[PDB]
């Protein structure tokens, strides 16, 4: 059923419409009626500066797919970017990471970090804004997260004015017993 | 509710790990609300 | 000689803590109400 075994590291410059992908494939397989293809492929989009890593081993149900997306929104008047990371077991994103950078060198400076986990109800939010102005700089802080019936919020705002100087800070960390109980399973499949 | 838990325990046949009965308040809130504000208006006192 | 003295603004401060079975508030205000008219009213109030 097999004529030979070959292990090969084949590089290929693949086309994605506009983009060109420096694709390197690492495959270990049997050759013949029986195929033992265990492939570890890794692809980079040099036109979208995006890296993708792929592995397939059906014997152990491995179809993992990892993508690191970097999208350039940067210009002379605005340094901006958008970062995306898809943690896909069986090509299903069970952990996702996103970032949005929009910094106007003139006044606006936006930073936003997001963490989301669908199956575990784990979400974290880290968002920052800094509106510059020669007269004054305005600061805003936003950091919050939610997981298993727990709410975490941190709100700190400061602002200067000639008439007055104003500062505040509110700390929020609340937990609901029933909501946490429902969110966190206190039951197991075979335990009953 | 522990009485019902015990009744279930009589057959040694529970359904959950531990006792999901909660004595503590359903809502557990811990917060801090602090602020600093000062009126440094540009007005001034003239002195000789 | 003529000198210009910036006012000593009014200082506002309050921290209010809220936890299960115990809610606590603090509030004090300081600073001259009118630097050039010499009016002070600084007051506090601590409540548990």
């Amino acid at each position: 059923e097999i004529e030979q075994y070959s292990v090969s590291a084949t590089y290929e410059l693949q086309r994605e419409d506009r983009a060109l992908v420096d694709t390197l494939k690492f495959v270990t397989q049997a050759e013949g009626a029986k195929q033992t293809e265990a492939t570890m492929t890794f692809k980079y989009n040099r036109q979208s500066m995006t890296l993708s890593s792929e592995v397939q081993i059906p014997d152990f149900d491995v179809d993992l797919g990892t993508i690191l997306r970097v999208n350039d929104e940067s210009t002379e008047g605005k340094t901006s970017y958008r970062l995306t990371l898809d943690i896909q077991n069986k090509k299903i994103t069970e952990v996702a990471l996103m970032g949005h950078l929009s910094c106007d060198t003139k006044e606006e400076r936006k930073i936003k970090g997001v963490i989301s986990i669908p199956r575990l109800q784990a979400e974290a939010r880290s968002e920052i804004l800094a509106h510059w102005s020669p007269a004054k700089l305005l600061l805003q802080m936003d950091s919050s997260a939610t997981a298993y019936g727990s709410t975490v919020s941190k709100r700190v705002a400061w602002h200067y004015d000639e008439e007055k100087i104003e500062f505040e800070w509110n700390t929020g960390t609340n937990v609901d017993t029933k909501k946490m109980t429902s969110n966190f399973p206190v039951d197991l499949s075979d335990y009953p | 509710t522990l009485q019902d838990h015990l009744n279930s325990l009589k057959e040694f046949n529970l359904q959950n790990m531990g006792l999901p009965d909660f004595h503590i308040p359903e809502n557990l809130f811990l917060k801090s609300d602090g602020r600093v504000k000062y009126t440094l208006n540009k007005n001034s006192l003239k002195i000789e | 000689y003529q000198l210009q003295v910036p006012l000593l603004g009014v200082l506002d401060l309050s921290t209010n803590v809220y936890s299960n079975l115990y809610n606590w508030s603090a509030s004090y205000s300081g600073g001259n109400t009118s630097t050039d008219h010499f009016s002070l009213r600084a007051r506090y109030h601590m409540k548990a």
